[PDB]
């Protein structure tokens, strides 16, 4: 849950934009004194969208990996094929799915994308793996499922 | 017999918080605070 | 204390991601030696990538050249995703130029085919054009350490060219994973299998090698002075 | 990771326990004649790693199934007469 | 801080002394594994 | 199969409590009733541990 | 990069901090952790691994005149650290003549060549009037925690074998501070921590512990089994 649960912050909202409220550049110049604080809702996005643009999952992933983001932190990511405005680990808990079954895609069309996974989504992907691929990797699935989970839950302490 | 703990012994505190002892981790794991020392037992919050 | 010495087995790919099992292990020393070596990974290794790029009619991170389908970020990421190597080895910096005909497809291969500078990933998607297609480059590609992103450094080189993100560091992905093995009447003993991942530049033995050097040679500071 | 390819083998057979009862006696005319029955011998006989390494896996129930999704064997509900199928299987070494 | 990596978990952790006990029921006094052993001249299965 | 024990808890020549703890009992830390340890814990999930 | 700066701020024969002033950034806990796991477990010392009393016949004795009781005892005893001097040496004994209405105290034990006990007061035992004491506790050489049920030491008929706390290091601790130098403002400053028993000196230590991790480095060596499936 927690490493697919996208952080809301407050402070801002005098902000977003469809046409370019004040300048990209300057919205973007707003964040840095104090003011607006990163993933906060204004208009067509957020100045996390902005200051993070990465060009594979890998280059997000590695961002997390030094102090940059959080995780649970809302940035403009092309994964596969399209700019996502997704979280980078919404991003990792896709991977995990894809990679521990074989097919990257595959999981990317199992998975509900967009949204943080709990007992019932979770229960409905691991039962909706049995029909598409055999015991053999729902099994696979669920051992790395159980993995992470217990590693993450410790490492958010 | 001198019986010393062991890995499926009963520990419970006063609360009804009962469970069996999993695991005995040592030292060089462990949370430990800034300080240096390291914590004796480590419960789970979910089971509160 | 009893038992020996350990094996340390490799399987390969190569160029990127590799695989390495340090097997048996006294308790605990999979962590105590995967865990620097993981940091010193994808945090130290030397590496070579874009830097900042200007381009010929009109600037800002965000905006659409006319008569190129794709947008400048996503020319931008492209170029991100391009991996080069240095020859001249006391080389510090260069600059790219790309010549862009009129309807055609944008390689990373279609740059200047300077020497001193070897193409890694010529076959890159780079940008593509629709007809009279004007598009011209100047991207400069730097020497580094870590990731160190636009924001910071701020690489001024025209005023019409936009910094990017600096991923110089050749390890893209490190991850680490520690069971453990039975021998004899123990079945307790430690098993540390690394995997890394890497682009074309440096091979993950070689990442690793590099690796351990370094813990190695930061270690030897401890002495009295 | 669990059973080598254990969903292609449920569908060679029309009831579940059909796949049991035949990997069963697969078995076991594999324990008796010291594996000198293989169907798949060559370089895809099963193994075993230690504190050598490379030693054929001791379990006749595995090799049933890694034998049997190869296609080669033949099982049947009633094709061979059992009296005299006991007798002809001394071939190649016996027990 | 995890005694495994340098590092903290993020995210604070409330730690203190707590008051627990180790109770009558031990593993020691738990636990057989039999094979084969002392059939009865009773009822002729494994006990005894 | 308990093992209650008694240990001594005074010094050789003292004035006496008209009635103060003596010696200790089984579960007795200084006639105070110790029925177990005092630790440190930290409240969190391990690795499933 | 530069060179960093070696401080080191030793005291007794126990406890001493130790300096790096500039390190590349995220470097602190890099070094100074595997550091503080291979210092907390793998630096060898000594302990005692199995007494003698006078005309005590096991662990659950008692002995008249005698306020402690045997098990109370071989928990004492199991506190004293003993130093080694003579680096010949594997291990010996301690033999402790003690008489009547008095208070037993560790640095009772007899004097020997070249042995030296760190922890005189530590009570061993009230002795009360009459109270005759006499013991001989064998102390080893070894690393880790080896515990009586394992290792059993048979010095002679009723000896009793004791739980062994090996380890000379008594607690370590690794502070990340930010130093000031001349070039970013994100460069680490590892001052590793370090505590003993005066057997072994908090360098003593850190030096025998940098050693473990450099070999245990140099494992990393002869790659082996290769060419997967491309």
């Amino acid at each position: 849950y927690y490493i697919t649960q996208v952080r809301k912050e407050k402070k801002g909202a005098g902000m977003a934009f469809a046409t370019p409220e004040e300048a990209l550049a300057a919205y973007e110049r707003g964040e840095v004194a104090l003011n607006a604080p990163i993933v906060v809702a204004g208009r067509e996005t957020s100045v996390g969208r902005l200051k993070f643009v990465f060009a594979n999952p890998d280059e997000a992933l590695l961002a997390v990996a030094h102090g940059l983001l959080d995780l649970q932190d809302v940035v403009t990511v092309r994964y596969l094929g399209r700019r996502l405005e997704t979280s980078p680990g919404r991003i990792l808990f896709a991977r995990i799915v894809g990679e521990a079954v074989g097919d990257e895609k595959v999981a990317q069309e199992l998975i509900q994308m967009d949204v943080p996974q709990e007992k019932n989504s979770l229960k409905d992907l691991v039962y909706q793996a049995f029909l598409r691929l055999g015991m053999e990797k729902t099994a696979r699935l669920l051992d790395a499922l159980k993995y992470y989970g217990f590693t993450l839950s410790t490492t958010s302490g | 017999q001198k019986r010393k703990l062991q890995v499926g012994d009963k520990l419970a505190n006063r609360h009804g918080n009962k469970g069996v002892v999993a695991k005995i981790l040592p030292v060089e794991d462990m949370p430990h605070l800034p300080d240096g020392t390291p914590v004796d037992v480590i419960l789970n919050p979910l089971g509160v | 204390s009893k038992l020996k010495a350990p094996v340390f087995t490799a399987t390969t790919q190569g160029d990127h991601y590799g695989e390495f099992v340090l097997e048996p292990l006294e308790r605990g020393f999979g962590v105590t030696l995967g865990n620097p070596l993981r940091r010193i990974l994808l945090s130290s290794i030397p590496g070579t990538a874009v830097t900042s790029v200007y381009i010929e009619d009109v600037l800002h991170e965000f905006s659409t050249i006319p008569g190129v389908k794709e947008d400048v970020v996503e020319i931008i990421l492209n170029l991100k995703e391009l991996v080069v190597r240095f020859l001249d080895p006391k080389m510090a910096s260069t600059t790219l130029i790309l010549r862009a005909e009129g309807p055609k497809e944008v390689r990373a291969g279609d740059f200047t085919p300077s020497a001193d500078v070897e193409i890694m990933n010529p076959d890159l998607h780079i940008a593509t054009l629709e007809e009279g297609g004007k598009l011209y480059m100047e991207v400069r590609v730097d020497r580094g350490v870590g990731y160190v992103p636009a924001e910071r450094h701020g690489i001024k080189d025209r005023i019409n060219a936009i910094p990017v993100d600096a991923i110089f560091s050749p390890v893209r992905r490190v991850a680490f994973q520690v069971e453990d093995t039975r021998l004899g009447q123990r079945t307790d003993l430690d098993k540390l299998t690394l995997r890394i991942w890497t682009d074309g530049s440096v091979t993950p033995l070689e990442a690793l090698n590099q690796a351990v050097a370094i813990l190695k040679e930061h270690l030897n500071y401890f002495a009295n002075p | 990771m669990a059973e080598p390819g254990i969903d292609k083998l449920f569908g060679m057979v029309d009831s579940k326990y059909r796949l049991t009862v035949v990997v069963a006696k697969r078995a076991q005319q594999l324990l008796r004649h010291r594996f000198k029955n293989t169907v798949l011998e060559p370089e895809e006989r099963p193994k075993m790693r230690t504190l050598e390494g490379l030693y054929d896996d001791p379990n006749a129930v595995t090799w049933a199934m890694k034998e049997l999704l190869t296609g080669r064997l033949f099982f049947g509900e009633n094709l061979v007469p059992e009296d005299r199928l006991q007798k002809e299987m001394e071939r190649l070494y016996p027990t | 801080y995890d005694g495994r990596t340098g590092e903290p978990f993020e995210g604070p952790i409330v730690v203190g002394q707590m008051f627990i006990m180790k109770l009558y029921h031990m593993v020691e006094d738990k636990m057989h594994a039999r094979s084969t052993g002392p059939y009865s001249l009773i009822t002729q299965q494994p006990l005894g | 199969g308990t093992a209650f024990d008694q240990r001594p808890r005074v010094r050789v020549g003292q004035r006496v409590k008209k009635g103060d703890l003596l010696a200790d009992g089984p579960a007795s830390e200084e006639g105070f009733l110790a029925l177990g340890q005092n630790v440190l814990v930290a409240i969190m999930p391990f690795d499933g541990y």
